[PDB]
RNA sequence: GCUGUAAGUAAGCUUUGAUCCAGAGAUUUCCGAAUGGGGAAACCCAGCAUGAGUUAUGUCAUGUUAUCGAUAUGUGAAUACAUAGCAUAUCAGAAGGCACACCCGGAGAACUGAAACAUCUUAGUACCCGGAGGAAGAGAAAGAAAAUUCGAUUCCCUUAGUAGCGGCGAGCGAAAUGGGAAGAGCCCAAACCAACAAGCUUGCUUGUUGGGGUUGUAGGACACUCUAUACGGAGUUACAAAGGACGACAUUAGACGAAUCAUCUGGAAAGAUGAAUCAAAGAAGGUAAUAAUCCUGUAGUCGAAAAUGUUGUCUCUCUUGAGUGGAUCCUGAGUACGACGGAGCACGUGAAAUUCCGUCGGAAUCUGGGAGGACCAUCUCCUAAGGCUAAAUACUCUCUAGUGACCGAUAGUGAACCAGUACCGUGAGGGAAAGGUGAAAAGCACCCCGGAAGGGGAGUGAAAUAGAACCUGAAACCGUGUGCUU
RNA sequence: GUGAGUCGCGAAAGACGGGUGAGAAUCCCGUCCACCGAUUGACUAAGGUUUCCAGAGGAAGGCUCGUCCGCUCUGGGUUAGUCGGGUCCUAAGCUGAGGCCGACAGGCGUAGGCGAUGGAUAACAGGUUGAUAUUCCUGUACCACCUAUAAUCGUUUUAAUC
RNA sequence: UAGAUAGAAAAUAGGUGCCCGUACCGCAAACCGACACAGGUAGUCAAGAUGAGAAUUCUAAGGUGAGCGAGCGAACUCUCG
């Protein structure tokens, strides 16, 4: 999950920002009832975000050259 | 410039040692070519 | 937002009986007004009015490897209720 | 550097025998092969599991006999000593 | 294959090339020079613009907000002129930090030696402060010297513990000639001209740029003769003026990288025994015991998309260079020098030069002036009173690669281990002890007593009197029994 | 090691029964007894920093024993528009733009600013947990503020009005 | 008062209301005192009979039984009659 991120506008790049914390505030809220045995997938998600926003970034470097 | 300048050491009669100073002239005027004041010596008052 | 305001939910006994007059207890993040809170977990369920409450607690120590540290710092915020209620279990 | 082929292993407990490995343990420098098994013990009276051992370990694929393996020419790919089949 | 040290479990990732390695880039909460205000460091409180959410206020997101100076503005009036101030804007300015190292400058001690001590020495050391550098300082002759004179500076040797200073005691201590390392010389000021400027004496002169010109064997100006020409060129961006293009080499990840089999012992061979091999590689370390031929490796060779650094050639810039004559002018002023007190020069006021400091007096203008160790004369040499300058050198907080007739746990860093820790003290600050199972965790299933701990057994292992306070296990010290004796 | 199983065991009135437990002069329960009572009581500040409560454990700590603790292990607990404090004020004092002074450092000091032990400031009673109470709920109150609504104003003067 | 500025809001309804601290001991076993130490440790409340009284003696409220004890009842020391 590299350039799937390049396909974007710049705008929907937001929204699966957005979903993705949900998503994540869902298992964080779920984790200490001890509903959740998934323990690997958090890290997916939170490196998801922190590609999301980098690419985002970059762009907003290049939008202003 | 406001400083004491030059010490170094005093001999009496017999050599013993003492600091002193040497403070160099400077008097306070009116300045004659800026309408302010400062500290100015004697030397260059000539 | 929501996310780095609400960090924990919280459960036990204590919270057991708070459930009884519809109330709740979160931890949050630090450094946070108390109103924040109000307009975020609004913003989150639409669930409201009955204000906050909420403290901090400083923190214990813990030997787990024979070698000296403390734990981490607490702020805990009792939310409560008069709209409904949220059931997330 | 080796996944699951041939060996002899030649200077350990009992020599002369071959078998194919497992986890090769980059950091340790430890494989795992059929050759050695510990009376390991959990609560059976022994188990009988497999362990492992330092790289005292050759390959021999063409000769049917050990050989320094020698990673050659790039085509990498192995080349043994007398015979150039894959690892 | 991976999810550090740090086990373990579960969830999962990975030839669609993870993890890992190297370079660039993005993020980079808070305190701290801390810089919006305040502050008991890591907390609090605001401001303004914009923008979220509210019916609306409360609440938040980002940005912005110190001082100083140094420029541009307006504005200034206590007094009219107009300055002091006042509001605003710009600056990659500065502040701070540090490697207790090396350098320069300011200030600046005492114990001590003297067989005591005041001159003196220690010492111009320490610490303090300041500044700058990666090197600094110094510096291109107002020298050294006395001949067949040489012609920046610095460092090393040597001259020499000589000559000399000294209550002539302690003690201190050059310099030159010579042998070497490195080798570099340049721009201003002034007299002259043009331009503009107030006084326009309508006299020209001062005020500012540009030219012009930089010295002792005197030089420049001024006058004259040729070279050059917007260049024949020298350019030299490390001084000498300050900008920019384009190749080679090294560095930051890496890869290749020759060669051996068996018997005995063994728990295990790399040893003994034999017969064989490579060598630009027999350096080293690990591998169940001592290995050139098992692995990592070395000799040698190759390799960089990107970044950096140093070097090179065209761009690039920027430039006239000599000679004669010397009528007239110029060659750095409250300077040089003297006295008075002082310092420093190896040099203590001594006959004491030469150089610097403070007060005070106070020269000359090339037929000049300074030195040549008081001072005058002749002779000889040099031309201050303005500035810049690479290398040779000193040191290593740190990195890379290496090394040791260096240590091997009471040694060596204080620190081999979770140490500037625990601890002590209000605080500055002072400061510990503590390594090793075995080859591999195979870390004692199971029975028995026991509440447990601990143990006897059984088993893992060559060995468990190696069983975790785990290699080896001495002496003190304590016991149990026993030959002899009391 | 010797000293030495010796000095000491840090003022004090406990006794009995019943339980527990492997095991009790020391632990829990009760009955009696004794003690303080301008206090060995109750409430807060400074101060210390989780010692607080529940459930287990007893290797060492406790000057004995210990089935227990303020020791260990696991888990869990501290709620404010009105309370003490800040968004209000200030003395002593500290800092102090510009500024005066000093060899450097830095020293003095105006403007202003920080700084309470003082000044002003809107809340009470009960109930409640093993552990929190003017903080939670129960009822009853208060201050500032915004929004919505109207009985008064009439040059934006002066008048209501800031 | 200088000044702002068109021109309020009586009493009504509704809402909005931040940070810190809050547990426990606090004449003590938890603070300073190296100790679970016969020390000090500001302040508030402080009942009953007797008494001038916060004195004294005995008791409420409430809290405590003091972290080694059992024997014998000699010297000797100490404390009291
Ligand atoms: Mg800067
Ligand atoms: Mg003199
Ligand atoms: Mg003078
Ligand atoms: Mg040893
Ligand atoms: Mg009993
Ligand atoms: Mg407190
Ligand atoms: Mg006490
Ligand atoms: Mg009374």
């Amino acid at each position: 999950k590299a350039k799937e991120i390049r396909d974007l506008t710049t705008s929907e790049i937001e929204e699966q920002i957005k979903s993705s914390k949900e998503e994540l505030f869902n298992l964080r809220f779920q984790l200490a009832t001890g509903q959740l045995e998934e323990t690997a997938r958090i890290r997916t998600v939170r490196k998801t975000i922190a590609r999301l926003k980098t690419v985002a970034r970059e762009r907003e470097i290049e939008q202003s050259k | 410039r406001k400083a004491s300048t030059g010490n170094r050491r005093s001999h009496a009669l017999n050599s013993t040692k003492r600091r002193w100073n040497a403070n160099l002239q400077k008097v306070r005027i009116l300045v004659d070519g800026k309408p302010k004041k400062v500290w100015v010596s004697a030397r260059a008052l000539k | 937002e929501a996310r780095d305001i609400l960090k924990r939910p919280v459960i036990t006994e204590k919270s057991s009986e708070a459930m009884a007059e519809d109330k709740y207890t979160f931890d949050v993040d630090t450094r946070v007004n108390k109103t924040q809170v109000k307009m975020a977990v609004e913003e989150i369920f639409n669930v409201k009015v009955a204000s906050v409450n909420i403290m901090n607690y400083k923190p214990k120590k813990k030997r787990m490897g024979r070698y000296q540290g403390y734990t981490n710092k607490r702020r805990k915020a009792i939310v409560t209720l008069k709209e409904g209620s949220i059931d997330l279990f | 550097i080796k996944k699951g082929d041939n060996v002899k292993v030649i200077a350990g407990k009992d020599k002369g025998k071959e078998g194919k490995v497992i986890a090769t343990l980059p950091k340790k420098d430890r494989v795992v092969v059929e050759g050695v098994n510990i009376m390991k013990k959990h609560q059976g009276g022994i188990l009988e599991t497999e362990a492992a051992i330092h790289v005292s370990n050759v390959q021999l694929l063409d000769p049917k006999t050990n050989e320094p393996t020698r990673v050659g020419y790039k085509f990498v790919r192995i080349a043994k000593k007398s015979g150039e089949e894959i690892k």
